[PDB]
């Protein structure tokens, strides 16, 4: 037990940090800024598609 | 929270994995587990709060200032007319700094955003930002009188050689 | 980490005397004053020592050294011998 | 006795403080600004003076 | 898919047009140099649970490590140009903490004192480039300078440039590493081999969409490199410490990695960085273990075969040392061969390639004299011979490691997204003659070796110039520049 | 001729001078320096509120932008202050 | 200030009012209880200005700077208790009031509302100082080190009632630096060059330049008991702030005769920093250190152009706390060895290893760890004079390579060995040793979390 | 420093640079001998000149290619490692203050710590009764009686009776 | 360089009387060792070499010192030297940067901050 | 409070032999090659009878030097020459002056 | 065995000190963590534009702060 020497290690400030951003993104105007598709076909995310 | 407009972006555009392939991939077991463990201590407890924080609203309101006199009252040795003009021409300096911070991050919008081609598209951006910047240094930047602030004395008078010496000493416009 | 006592120079100075091809085992153990036994006889004896401990022989061990015991007696002080 | 030289004498501070409205009181030159700070009809301007 | 990201958490303070707050950066350095940076971490701190296993003062060592690890995991994921300031001092500043961890030791504090000295030359060339940013780019976060190129980088890139050599180890900064030795033995398998010398040539890495153009930088670039593999060379030919040996040997690495820029090649320079960081840290360790089974010698005399009851970390070292020989199928071949197999197409001095290939047999023979001076003649070194390799702890690291050294640069390499067009054309006497330059290194060694141990008895004459095995560098500038400054320009112009 | 004081230490502890009420000399510069200064005036000026009027304009940087984007209005005017209001002296 | 001046004055009869030695621990008692008052009006907002009441005080508006000078008070006392326990208690209490006397001037200074009430206040100091340099300091050549402590500030200020009265008479008065609004310009004349020179020449007196400065290593080498006035007499040297008050308007269009205040003070301040590499004295160690970088902000308030002004309103604060550390270092290991000689000072660091952190993070603050109040205004120094010239950043740069030697020089001298002497310096760092070798740092990266307070207007 | 023992200083590191430069022992071992035939030219002879012109072309060939780097014993004047120990560094004496219950531990040790002392507080009437007396005025070496005449304790007591012990 | 050092002279025998010059330092060292062991010290030495050093190094030059040499107003060759010349550096400086901002344009239109 | 010779006097010719050793004894009995006659050359600053300069120096530099502590390193009585330059600055080593290293950068 | 008394100066004065220091920090600076906490959640602002406040506007308290 590995039941509580890892889980207050790093067990615990998992959720403390994701509610630091879920809470952060509507209140930022720039949220994570995630780039572009770099996509060769035309796919079903899209309508058309690509030879 | 803010207006779309004031921060736009083009649409996310996000492809389908593609998988193709029968061997077993680790994706498919990493999103259909972590997912539970972060929802149940996190948006339980943003639930147990949203309750919690409607229980009692507190009020703030808006600053809204008025400007009666701009620029040419009052006579030369006065006291009381060139105060509020301060509280004019001051006030309407700190809001012109922050307007250049909106266009420098749409700037940094398109180029994080395609990030390889990023030179020769968004059409905007080289030139607008410039088209604000060099417009920003001339008559509003008191070069290099913004030591003592040069506080309706110097700001104008950069706009006199503005109109003196330029457009007219160019012999002959 | 592994110490060190009081007998392990007690086994290599006897033991030099015989390792010395001119110095038969027959002298005394402890105290022959070499005497009876310039350069190359009070440097050449130490030699050794410098090929085996070698802490290289400051300049007031040679007028010391005649006494061969009394060569053992001072490393204690240096080596930092048991009790 | 009750030590005058202990805690009274951080008690000389709202005695400074009782003597530190005076100098505003008198302050009380021009309500009517352009600043709003306007002294327009309300009770708020009026106050704290 | 990528998904390459920044952030926006929270704000420093603001200035009049430009506001900091702060961000990250998570492109081909990230998600590369970050699990490779903590797996040498996690596989070190064991030894040292065995090195320094006797002090009482052993709850500094962990405590200062972890810190130093902070300020070398903060300079690659910033992406502003404040942010890489902090850590480029950072990392010194727990180097005055590490190298004078033994105190007294007349010369060991003056090696603190040398270390910083050399440092703060490469601080006063990034700084110059800094301000030109201020100047006319109007901030200077990193993706508002790749927005626009400017014309006139060569201004600024010099003192980028000057910045490299202040840490990277390059010409005129030379004994900064071989002074900086004295320490403990897994403190300089941390301090000279993953840290405290990539970040030296980092920054460069990172200023590539830039770098193309300005030819004035890249002639200086790759001739700057060349100089710095053979004077290395000179110098560590009859030199008779163990660390000192390995010491010139990650010098003569960063003699390639200083010409890979100049060369329009990114990421495959990156790629060596990223299989040369498993080597060292394993080889001081691997020798560590030798040096505490005699406890004070640490010379390459008196040392003797290798087969005394040393069966296991004589076989750790030839995994090591034939990789040092130039990679012919080792650990490090997907990288060393495709570069200077990319010295092919290039505009280059040409004595360039008339320096650099030649350090390729140089560095062969770095190799074998540990093997033919400490494990291969009969066995000599002074009696009391308390040798010990019972230890797990030490065994689970050696294993740990090479596990994962020989299959860095084949796995690593196996999947990546391409990013250049590789050369494709290596004609006939103009291919892989340099893996025969590593060949004649081992022959030409052996009549040196042999004939040194059994000859005709070559007596030893008092006859030779050796101006080589010391440099001449050591023997007046630390004997000069101290003693002009110090007393003659100041006691004049004192009091 | 000469006499002197050297280190107070007989055996006691000692903070500044001696033993008693003098040993109270502690906890009137632990507890009133810091642990009251040292966090609540650390705590004060934390929360403390708009610096030079900065956080209106903040939000009034948000606003007035997009009306000026709404439908003609020009940005970065450096227009005179609102021209033909001076007489303009040549020479 | 309303009621600043009014509670520091009342602490005046309560010394010899007191009992016997409770006058330590009241003393100390009342003090920390005026610093919330300091810290609860000021600090509001803020946009040009706060004029606070009426013709005593302009609240310190622009630049707040007057936090750090009401630390120090309830600073000194406990390191004053080191060696002062010999006297009589009537003469001992009158070294009490006389440096609380001392910070009083000093808090109705920096406001001041004015330039008349400014002089005679700028003027108001000089006397308490003096008086602690003679009695109750060190041994012999103290007289003419106090001699040299006047007639130098004294001979340059009186221009300054030549310069001021001449402005009263002819336009308007200086009552009021907000009735400053109309300002004519000056022309380059023969008459209008020695209006800008006395203007000018006395700020020079206090914060020193290559010239004049020979003053400062007497008062700090020859110095009172353990550091006790030498404390305050950092917060006098960088408390010239008044050529911001000043050149801010009133002449700004000289700049043609600026360079030789440029130049002097930048060949002068590469010099003295080497001045000292072969000093034989601790005190004097760290006074020319407080030359060079304090030496630093003179060409950025010349040269005009904000984004000088911000690192120059930190500056200022950025040694007032280092060398006020160090100077607590420095009067520490003197009650224990009784000569400052630095180089008796061998075989330290094993005796004393509580200390030996605060020996390392102190003189961490010159190397200075860009992260703090320190490297945050010296790359402001560098973001300004760079768009002068391209020049400027050589011999700037090298005084932050000067100074990496010059504070590691001291850090070395305390690892040495065996030590050959000392059945003396016994004690192991008692209580007073290290609480006060604390609150400095303390509030200092304290202010590097948030460092938005220390900015100017600017 | 005299003529004869100035051979000596010479003799054990002429063979000591030597070793230095060998690769085998017996390649060390033979040479050795091999330069003793030199040393065995002028075997017993006068003091003068001749004596010292040996030494006088034993300046060349001595210095002259003298110990390319050669072996140090690291336990040395020079040499790494050679004061490595210093994070003990043995503070004899730093055992004054303590304020206890940090001098609970070792009870029977301080009970003997004071107990070697009286050695110390009393010798003043021993030492110092023969230091005026074995000095004649302001002399050589100072050294008491090696046994004091009575009972030498130390002379030099205690620093040097008790000085620091390596580890 | 710096030096030889010349570490090797000739004797034999070259003044034989000056020999027991370590009998000024013994006897110094014999007053040494005696002050340095005793039952009671509680301080350190006085040390009158250290005493005699900086006394005589910081103060007590300007008592030796005169102006009748001119190697003693050779410091007008290193202070005053220089200094004129970073002026004369710096007023070339300034001007020349200055007359292309007035005459003609060479800067980027997005130069704010400066 | 020590008086009697408390530093340098005005030398170097005021009876130089009277000067070392009635006290400062740098010298002997003024014959040991360190009477106070290496007033270098005087007229300036420098050191006057001054127990100083000229004296056998280039290093103290922490040799063997065991019949006192007496190299650095725990204080001999009374040899002072010149200082804070040599805590950090050594002697002679094997090879001579040649600058080579230019004709190894040529 | 080989076993020895290893020679520390005092430990007695510096493990006192850290004492008070991290005592007292605790004994105020932890109990006023909580009114951080209670604040944060019981008590927040709302919302923006503008509002009208009638004809005569708010006093003092415009703020979008719990304790601001
Ligand atoms: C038995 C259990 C008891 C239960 C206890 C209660 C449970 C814990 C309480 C909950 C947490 C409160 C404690 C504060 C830390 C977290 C703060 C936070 O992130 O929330 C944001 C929250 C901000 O409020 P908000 O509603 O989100 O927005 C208001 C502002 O606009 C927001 O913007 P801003 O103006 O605040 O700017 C941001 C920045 C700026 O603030 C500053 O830095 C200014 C302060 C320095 C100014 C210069 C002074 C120089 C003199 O603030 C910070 O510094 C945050 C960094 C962490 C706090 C600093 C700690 C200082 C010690 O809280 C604060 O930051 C307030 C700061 C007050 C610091 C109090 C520190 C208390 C420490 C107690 C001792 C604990 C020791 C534990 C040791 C354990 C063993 C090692
Ligand atoms: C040497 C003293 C130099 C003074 C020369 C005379 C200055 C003078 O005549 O006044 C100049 C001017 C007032 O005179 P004016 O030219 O007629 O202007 C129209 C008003 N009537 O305008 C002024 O009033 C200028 C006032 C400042 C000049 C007086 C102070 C200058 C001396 C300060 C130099 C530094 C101190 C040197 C002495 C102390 C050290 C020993």
């Amino acid at each position: 037990r590995h039941s509580i020497f890892a889980f207050t290690h790093v067990l615990i400030p998992v959720w403390i940090i994701h509610y630091y951003l879920k809470y952060h993104v509507t209140t930022k105007p720039y949220t994570i800024v995630e780039k572009k598709p770099r996509i060769f076909p035309g796919d079903t995310i899209l309508e058309t598609g690509e030879v | 929270s803010w207006d779309k407009d004031v921060y736009p972006e083009p649409p996310r555009r996000t492809p389908a994995p593609s998988p193709q392939t029968s061997l077993p991939n680790p994706i498919t077991y990493l999103t259909k587990a972590f997912d539970l463990l972060v929802d149940r201590p996190v948006t339980l407890v943003r639930e147990f709060i949203e309750r919690q924080h409607a229980k009692n609203k507190y009020y703030y309101y808006h600053r809204e200032f008025r400007r009666v006199p701009d620029i040419t009252e009052c006579q030369e040795k006065d006291v009381l007319c060139m105060f509020e003009a301060e509280m004019q021409w001051r006030r309407d300096y700190k809001v012109d700094q922050e307007i250049v911070n909106i266009i420098q991050e749409r700037l940094k919008a398109c180029q994080q955003r395609e990030g390889e081609s990023h030179r020769q598209n968004c059409a905007k951006e080289l030139e607008q930002f410039t088209q604000v910047v060099k417009a920003y240094q001339d008559r509003y930047h008191d070069l290099g009188a913004h030591y003592s602030a040069r506080k309706c004395l110097a700001k104008q008078k950069q706009r006199m050689l503005a109109e003196r010496k330029a457009a007219k000493e160019a012999a002959a416009a | 980490a592994p110490p060190l006592t009081l007998e392990g120079i007690k086994d290599r100075v006897l033991y030099v005397l015989k390792l010395y091809d001119k110095i038969d085992p027959e002298k005394l153990s402890v105290n022959s004053h070499f005497m009876k036994d310039d350069s190359l006889d009070q440097v050449e004896i130490i030699m050794a020592m410098e090929d085996e401990f070698g802490f290289e022989i400051p300049d007031i061990d040679a007028e010391k050294l005649m006494c061969p015991q009394e060569i053992v007696d001072y490393i204690a002080d240096k080596k930092d011998v048991y009790e | 006795r009750d030590h005058w030289v202990h805690v009274l004498v951080p008690m000389g501070f709202v005695f400074g403080y009782y003597l530190d409205r005076k100098n505003d009181e008198k302050l009380t030159a021009f309500r009517n600004k352009s600043l709003l700070y306007k002294r327009e009809l309300k009770p708020n301007e009026e106050v704290t003076w | 898919s990528g998904q390459e990201l920044i952030i926006s958490n929270w704000h420093w303070l603001t200035i009049q047009t430009l506001k900091l707050s702060l961000s990250f950066k998570m492109d081909y350095f990230s998600m590369m140099f970050i699990p490779v940076a903590l797996f040498v971490t996690w596989s070190i701190m064991e030894f040292s649970m065995w090195y320094m296993y006797s002090d009482p003062n052993i709850n500094k060592f962990f405590k200062y490590l972890l810190l130093f690890l902070i300020t070398m995991l903060i300079l690659v994921t910033a992406n502003n140009l404040f942010q890489l300031f902090i850590g480029w001092e950072g990392v010194g500043i727990m180097s005055f903490l590490l190298i004078g961890w033994w105190y007294g030791r007349a010369d060991a504090n003056t090696a603190a004192l040398q270390a910083i000295l050399y440092n703060r030359i490469g601080d006063i060339g990034f700084i110059l480039a800094m301000a030109w940013f201020l100047t006319n780019l109007n901030t200077w976060d990193l993706q508002q300078i790749f927005m626009l190129n400017p014309s006139d980088s060569n201004m600024p890139l010099i003192g980028l440039a000057l910045a490299a050599t202040g840490k990277s180890a390059q010409f005129g900064l030379h004994p900064w590493l071989p002074s900086a030795m004295e320490g403990p033995t897994p403190v300089s398998a941390l301090l000279h081999s993953s840290t405290m010398v990539v970040a030296g040539i980092f920054l460069l890495i990172r200023f590539y969409p830039l770098t193309e153009n300005n030819k004035y930088i890249q002639s200086i670039t790759l001739c700057l490199g060349a100089i710095t593999t053979l004077f290395t060379a000179m110098c560590a030919l009859t030199q008779n410490d163990i660390k000192k040996i390995i010491a010139f040997s990650t010098s003569s690495q960063l003699g390639l990695m200083m010409v890979t820029i100049g060369i329009n090649q990114p990421y495959l320079a990156f790629l060596h960085i990223c299989t040369h960081a498993f080597f060292k840290a394993m080889l001081f360790m691997c020798s560590g273990s030798i040096i505490h089974s005699l406890n004070d010698e640490q010379d390459i005399r008196k040392m003797g075969g290798l087969f005394k009851a040393m069966p296991f970390t004589t076989t750790a070292l030839i995994v090591g040392s034939l990789a040092l020989t130039g990679m012919p199928f080792l650990t490090g071949f997907y990288s060393k061969d495709l570069i200077i197999e990319a010295a092919n197409t290039s505009y280059t001095n040409a004595w360039a390639l008339l320096m650099t290939l030649i350090a390729t047999s140089f560095t062969a023979i770095y190799s074998t004299r540990i093997i033919f001076f400490a494990l291969l003649g009969q066995p000599r070194f002074p009696t009391l011979v308390n040798i010990n390799e019972n230890n797990p702890l030490l065994i689970n690291s050696i294993k740990r490691l090479l596990i994962g050294s020989l299959f860095a640069g084949y796995i690593i390499s196996n999947n990546i997204p391409p990013t250049t067009i590789p050369q494709m054309t290596m004609p006939y006497y103009l291919k892989t003659t340099a893996l025969i330059v590593t060949i004649l290194g081992f022959i030409l060694a052996l009549e040196i070796s042999n004939m040194t141990k059994n000859l005709k008895y070559h007596y030893p004459s008092n006859a030779f110039k050796f101006s080589t095995l010391l440099g001449y560098f050591p023997t007046i500038m630390h004997r000069l520049a101290p003693y002009m400054n110090l007393s003659m320009s100041q006691k004049s112009a004192s009091s | 001729e000469d006499e002197n004081l050297y280190e107070k230490n007989p055996d006691s502890h000692g903070y500044d001078k001696d033993p008693a009420v003098d040993i109270w000399n502690m906890r009137v510069v632990f507890f009133f320096g810091f642990s009251i200064v040292l966090v609540l005036g650390s705590t004060f000026v934390a929360y403390l509120p708009d610096y030079r009027m900065q956080e209106w304009a903040r939000r009034e940087a948000e606003r007035l932008v997009k009306y000026r984007e709404a439908h003609g209005l020009p940005i970065m005017e450096s227009n005179c202050f609102d021209p033909s209001k001076i007489q303009l002296p040549e020479d | 200030m309303l009621k600043y001046i009014i509670p520091t004055i009342m602490l005046m009869p309560l010394t010899w009012l007191s009992k016997n030695n409770m006058i330590w621990v009241n003393s100390t008692a009342h003090s920390l209880l005026i610093s919330f008052t300091s810290l609860l009006l000021m600090n509001q907002f803020g946009d040009n200005s706060l004029n606070f009441s009426l013709l005593f005080f302009s609240d310190s508006l622009s630049t707040p700077l007057l936090i750090l000078t009401m630390w120090l008070l309830p600073l000194m006392l406990m390191a004053s208790q080191h060696h002062l326990s010999k006297e009589n208690l009537t003469r001992k209490k009158l070294f009490i009031t006389m440096l609380i006397s001392l910070q009083l001037f000093l808090i109705m200074t920096f406001t001041a509302m004015e330039l008349i009430l400014f002089y005679i206040l700028f003027e108001a100091t000089l006397v308490p100082t003096l008086i602690i340099i003679t009695r109750w300091g060190n041994q012999t050549e103290r007289l003419n080190a106090g001699l040299y402590f006047l007639f130098y500030t004294l001979a340059g200020s009186l221009p300054l009632l030549v310069a001021l009265i001449y402005i009263q008479n002819t336009v308007g008065s200086l009552n009021f630096l907000m009735l400053q609004y109309w300002v004519q310009p000056v022309h380059n004349s023969w008459s209008n060059v020695f209006m800008w020179l006395a203007c000018m020449m006395a700020f020079m007196v206090k914060m020193p330049l290559y010239g004049l400065h020979l003053w400062l290593p007497k008062a700090h080498v020859e110095a009172p008991i353990a550091g006790s006035m030498v404390l305050a007499a950092v917060l006098l040297k960088l408390g010239g702030y008044g050529m911001l008050r000043i050149t801010l308007i009133l002449n700004p269009m000289t700049d043609f005769m600026a360079y030789p205040f440029i130049m002097l003070s930048l060949w002068g301040m590469i010099m003295t920093s080497s001045i000292c590499l072969r000093q034989t004295d601790l005190k004097s160690l760290i006074a020319y250190s407080s030359v060079s970088h304090m030496a630093l902000v003179i060409v950025a308030i010349l040269i005009q152009t904000p984004w000088s002004y911000m690192g120059a309103t930190a500056l200022m604060i950025a040694h007032g706390l280092t060398s006020s550390m160090l100077f607590c270092l420095a009067n520490s290991n003197y009650e224990r060895i009784h000569s400052r000689t630095m180089i008796l000072a061998r075989g330290l660091q094993t005796l004393l290893p509580l200390m030996a952190t605060w020996w390392l993070l102190a003189s961490l603050t010159n190397l200075a760890l860009p992260p703090t109040i320190n490297l945050i205004g010296e790359l402001f120094v560098v973001m300004s004079t760079f768009s002068w010239s391209n020049i400027t950043i050589i011999l700037m740069g090298v005084n932050m390579v000067i100074t990496a030697l010059y504070s590691l020089y001291m850090l070395i001298m305390t690892q040495r060995g065996k030590y050959t002497y000392h059945i003396n310096n016994i004690s192991p760092s008692f209580t007073r040793e290290n609480a006060l070798m604390s609150l400095h740092i303390l509030p200092l990266l304290l202010l590097t979390l948030n460092p938005k307070i220390i900015l100017g207007p600017l | 420093l005299t003529h004869q023992q100035k051979v000596l200083r010479l003799y054990k590191r002429a063979l000591r640079h030597l070793e230095s430069w060998c690769i085998h022992r017996d390649k060390y071992r033979y040479f050795a001998c091999l330069l003793r035939a030199r040393f065995d030219e002028h075997k017993n002879e006068k003091d003068m000149v001749k004596a010292t012109q040996l030494l006088r072309e034993a300046e060349e060939e001595f210095w002259h290619g003298q110990h390319p780097q050669p072996y140090i014993f690291p336990e040395s004047p020079g040499g790494t490692s050679y004061e490595r120990y210093e994070c003990y560094k043995v503070p004899e004496w730093c055992l004054d203050d303590w304020h206890p219950s940090e001098k609970a531990m070792y009870p029977d040790y301080f009970a003997k710590r004071e107990q070697w002392k009286k050695l110390r507080r009393e010798s003043w009437e021993r030492e110092v009764k023969q230091l005026q007396e074995e000095t004649p005025v302001g002399g050589p070496r100072t050294e008491a009686l090696p046994p004091a005449r009575k009972q030498g304790d130390l002379p030099p007591l205690w620093w040097h009776i008790v000085t620091r012990p390596r580890e | 360089t710096t030096l030889d050092p010349a570490e090797y002279d000739i004797s034999s025998e070259t003044r034989k009387a000056q020999a027991e010059r370590l009998a000024i330092r013994s006897r110094l060292k014999r007053e040494y060792q005696l002050q340095y062991y005793d039952p009671s010290r509680r301080g350190v030495i006085e040390d009158p070499a250290l005493v005699r050093w900086t006394y005589a190094r910081s103060a007590n030059i300007y008592p030796n010192f005169r102006p009748n040499t001119k190697t003693s107003l050779l410091g007008a060759l290193f202070g005053i030297g220089p200094l004129v010349f970073w002026y004369y550096v710096f007023k070339t400086d300034r001007d020349r940067k200055e007359k292309l901002i007035q005459e003609g344009k060479l800067d980027r239109t997005f130069n704010i901050s400066y | 409070a020590s008086h009697i010779t408390k530093d340098m006097l005005p030398g170097p010719y005021p009876k130089t032999p009277e000067e070392r050793a009635a006290a400062a004894k740098k010298y002997n009995m003024r014959v040991e090659d360190y009477e106070p006659y290496p007033d270098d050359g005087t007229g300036y600053g420098d050191y006057p009878k001054l127990p100083d300069r000229s004296q056998q120096e280039r290093d103290p530099w922490y040799d063997w030097d065991h019949p006192d502590l007496r190299l650095n390193w725990g204080e001999p009585m009374h040899w002072d020459l010149d200082m804070y330059i040599r805590n950090r600055v050594d002697t002679s080593p094997t090879p001579v002056n040649w600058n080579l290293m230019c004709k190894h950068l040529f | 065995g080989k076993r020895l008394f290893i020679i520390k100066p005092s430990g007695f004065y510096d493990k006192r000190f850290l004492k008070l220091l991290r005592f007292y920090i605790l004994l105020t600076g932890i109990p006023v963590a909580i009114g951080i906490t209670l604040i944060n959640v019981f008590i927040g602002e709302a919302e923006l534009a503008e509002i009208p406040e009638g004809y005569v506007p708010e006093h003092w308290e415009y703020f979008k702060h719990p304790i601001s």
